RNA sequence: GCGCCCGAUGCCGACGCUCAUCAGACCCCAGAAAAGGUGUUGGUUGAUAUAGACAGCAGGACGGUGGCCAUGGAAGUCGGA
């Protein structure tokens, strides 16, 4: 926003961060709309949800603030779009419970496939489009049960893949991506050390 | 036979344009100022009419 | 799905209305037979307001649609005021009817909705979404952005 | 103004080599050998580095209109570079409506033969520019492959078999058919 | 005017003392002008602009240009000027870089006559001001404070009408 | 007035502006306008910028939602208060 917006919420994160004894670090780099809402109704139980359009922007300069030891393990966190969450619980709970909804991460026009996922056989949760969206990838479709079907068992989502709106459109309608990066619980700070969570 | 790949290609060449309300002349649609000096580079142009 | 209509994952969003309409729909019930394959019988036995139809629910049981209720206090509060047609009133109403001890029906059968906290924000999404009364003047409130902090006509 | 100074950067691959004797540079890599002299161009073009890693194009005391030819020379030495390296390669689909184009390369590596325009009895031989081998394909059902290395000279035919495919008194918004450039690419890819 | 090289004079000036008051104040002015002359009636030109006073009813009490101070110095000057353009009178802030601050506003002069063709007779400066590089600011002098500075003379032309017309090579016309 | 016709710059002449497929080139004087130009400069004012501002990239282009509820059909509906 203005400089008004950044003021506040500088001092609304460290806020936040001095509060909540565990900081977690979750990726929005690529979260679509959706790929937003269904993480972010069992994100906040008892906890916070707050990524950055100037949180995050605001470790930038509070490097040199030292309210805790070991946030130069979270500024050099700065690679990629993260902003944070802030629970009471565990982490291995915090990992779980951004996993009970299997964030697919969804991307913008000209988007970018830097992995290979074999293709699901049956569909993975469709929204409102054709058999088009189907047979552009190269799976035959049959109508079936309450769940819109795919029928082939071949490679065609390549690691080099062109990626366009014009596939995240099924993105945010099938909603999985080649990309992988997004809504991650593995940077979780209580009182300055890092593990290995996973 | 006109299939969709081919057509929404050539059309591309032969329909998408911009054109200069007082010269005339085909100009690629993201044009403001007409390319040409006898118009005077003017500003004002308009779309190509879109067939029926 | 949108020329045909395939059976969908109830994931999708898409229009549940028609009551009965013949504009160029051509059907009463649904508006998933004619495009799909289903009787209109179930539709005629909801049929068994005020001058409308009624704003209908789709569900897929694997072929077909079994008439759902309205899952939230906002189509509810569509059942207390002028109930005539055409009304529009700004909204439906002006607020001369207890919505107060009814919306607290709705924090719990919303298997729906997304980004909700500590039901002092599930109050905020089930208390928003519906606008009908101001729940009571000729306001466009803005006390319930957070449907427990501000205050409103229901609570305290 | 006359700005004092500015530069441009080219990074070359170390797989090619280039000369220079003053504003001609000759580049030689794995596909073959380019030339190309700028003259009037007017700026330093200086090779640097071990495995010449750099090149860098300095104009002095220009004006606004003539910084503006540093980056297009850069852009210019740098499909030179990825000509010499990849080749060029240009893909052209002939749409039709009931006059199925008739394309055949009368001669090996040009000199391409069209008939059966729009019902035309005319025949064409478009001549391509030298140094470019012509090659209709077949994974694709209506499909001219022009390959080279200099994409002026791929481009400029590419163009020039377009053009020369095209109606007289006729609406070019409905009546569409012939030849047109799709897809423009290269020979090989990383 | 008819400017040579503009020398920048000072003027102080005054009303004659009537007997209703024994003396009016003074007044002073910076006006560049190429002879002393010349700075005199300008200044009534100014002081007839500002208040009510002419030289019929005023006497030029001292007139002297000002040495400049360390002509050894370079300084960059920002120069407000007013002029009028053939369509209205147009306020300016132009900028220049020399040695004099009368070499600047030679300068000034020079270059408004021709980037901008306002002749001489429609120019009347209001400041010039030495001022540092963190409030200079058009790009074009702004690119001459850099520690260390570099260019060639990238193309370099000199006389040979004197040297002879006739001669049997031809001019090297690199160093 | 000073390239040559044509006596005079055959000066080290100084700072700039301008590319005209009808350039321009000196009182009276023998080529014209209103209106336009992201041709090229100069200038005035207003907005935003390393805490990256601007284009091309990680987003984002809807999850509640048929939410009001027009049924003149319209999670967008245009022509739905
Ligand atoms: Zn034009």
């Amino acid at each position: 926003d203005r400089a008004t917006w950044k003021s506040n919420y500088f001092l609304k994160i460290i806020q936040l961060l001095d509060d909540y004894p565990k900081c977690f670090i979750v990726g929005a780099d690529n979260v679509g709309s959706k790929q937003m809402q269904q993480i972010r109704m069992s994100l906040r139980g008892k906890a916070v949800v707050l990524m950055g359009k100037n949180t995050m922007m605001r470790k930038a300069i509070r490097g040199h603030l030292e309210n805790n030891p070991a946030l130069e393990k979270l500024l050099p966190h700065i690679r990629g779009n993260v902003g944070f969450v802030f629970t009471k619980e565990d982490l291995t709970e915090i990992r779980d419970m951004l996993l009970a909804n299997k964030v697919p991460a969804a991307a913008r026009a000209g988007a970018i496939a830097p992995c290979e996922v074999t293709v699901p056989a049956q569909n993975t949760g469709l929204g409102p489009e054709k058999t088009s969206f189907f047979q552009a990838l190269g799976i035959t479709t049959k109508i079936s049960r309450g769940t819109i079907e795919i029928l082939s068992d071949v490679q065609l989502i390549k690691t080099g893949d062109k990626v366009g709106a014009s596939e995240a459109t099924l993105l945010n309608m099938l909603n999985i991506s080649p990309f992988s990066f997004g809504l991650i619980i593995q940077q979780v700070f209580d009182n300055g050390s890092i593990y290995n969570p996973e | 036979i006109i299939e969709p790949s081919l057509r929404q290609l050539a059309q591309k060449y032969n329909c998408d344009k911009m054109i200069c309300r007082k010269c005339y002349a085909r100009l690629h649609p993201r044009a403001v100022n007409c390319r040409k000096k006898k118009c005077g580079h003017t500003n004002n142009l308009r779309p190509k009419k879109k067939v029926k | 799905m949108p020329p045909k209509f395939d059976p969908n994952e109830i994931k999708v969003v898409y229009l549940r209305c028609t009551g009965g309409e013949v504009g160029a729909t051509s059907a009463l019930a649904p508006k998933i037979g004619p495009l799909g394959l289903s009787p209109k019988k179930v539709g005629d036995d909801i049929a068994k307001k005020g001058l409308r139809i009624t704003v209908k629910l789709t569900i897929q049981n694997r072929q077909a649609q079994i008439e759902v209720v309205p899952s939230a206090s906002a189509l509810i509060i569509k059942a207390l005021p002028p109930r005539d047609r055409k009304k529009q009133k700004n909204i439906k109403h002006s607020g001369n009817i207890t919505f107060d001890e009814i919306v607290n029906i709705a924090r719990q059968m919303r298997h729906r909705s997304l980004a909700r906290e500590l039901s002092g924000t599930i109050k905020e999404i089930l208390g928003t979404a519906q606008s009908v009364g101001c729940n009571v003047d000729g306001r466009h409130p803005h006390d319930i952005i957070d449907d427990i902090n501000s205050g409103a006509v229901e609570c305290p | 103004m006359k700005t004092i100074l500015s530069n441009q950067t080219v990074d070359i691959p170390e797989n090619v080599d280039i000369s220079l004797k003053g504003r001609t540079v000759i580049v030689k890599g794995p596909r073959g050998t380019l030339r190309r002299d700028f003259n009037h161009i007017n700026v330093e073009l200086s090779l640097l580095g071990k495995k010449k890693k750099r090149l860098r194009v300095d104009k002095w005391w220009g004006n606004r209109k003539e910084l503006a030819t540093v980056r297009t020379i850069c852009s210019h030495v740098q499909n030179m570079i990825k000509g010499v390296t990849l080749g060029f390669r240009y893909k052209m689909r002939s749409v039709y409506a009931h006059f199925p184009i008739n394309v055949v390369i009368q001669e090996n590596g040009s000199l391409v033969e069209i008939r059966n325009f729009l019902g035309e009895k005319y025949i064409r031989r478009v001549r391509m520019r030298p140094g470019v081998a012509c090659s209709v394909s077949q994974a694709q059902k209506d499909e001219l492959v022009l390959e080279g290395n200099d994409i002026e000279l791929v481009s400029n035919s590419a163009a020039l078999i377009q053009q020369a495919t095209t109606v007289k008194n006729k609406d070019i918004r409905k009546f569409l058919d012939g030849i047109y450039v799709s897809e423009k690419g290269t020979v090989q890819q990383a | 005017k008819a400017s040579g090289t503009l020398r920048e004079y000072k003027v102080v000036g005054r009303c004659l003392p009537t007997p209703k008051c024994h003396t009016p104040p003074l007044y002073r002015m910076r006006i560049f002008a190429p002879n002393h002359v010349v700075a005199k009636s300008r200044f009534w030109y100014f002081v007839s602009q500002l208040k009510k006073m002419k030289k019929s009813s005023g006497e030029i009490v001292y007139c002297g240009q000002v040495f400049e101070k360390s002509p050894l110095r370079v300084k960059n000057f920002g120069i407000w000027l007013r002029y009028d353009s053939r369509s209205g009178t147009h306020n300016m802030y132009r900028e220049y870089r020399d040695l004099t601050t009368a070499g600047a506003v030679t300068q000034c002069y020079r270059d408004m006559g021709a980037r901008h063709r306002a002749r001489a007779h429609s120019i009347q400066i209001m400041k010039v001001e030495e001022i540092a590089a963190s409030k200079c600011r058009r790009p074009a002098v702004k690119q001459f404070h850099d520690s260390k500075i570099k260019f060639p003379l990238p193309h370099r032309v000199l006389r040979r009408q004197h040297k002879p017309r006739f001669t049997t090579k031809r001019p090297n016309t690199f160093f």
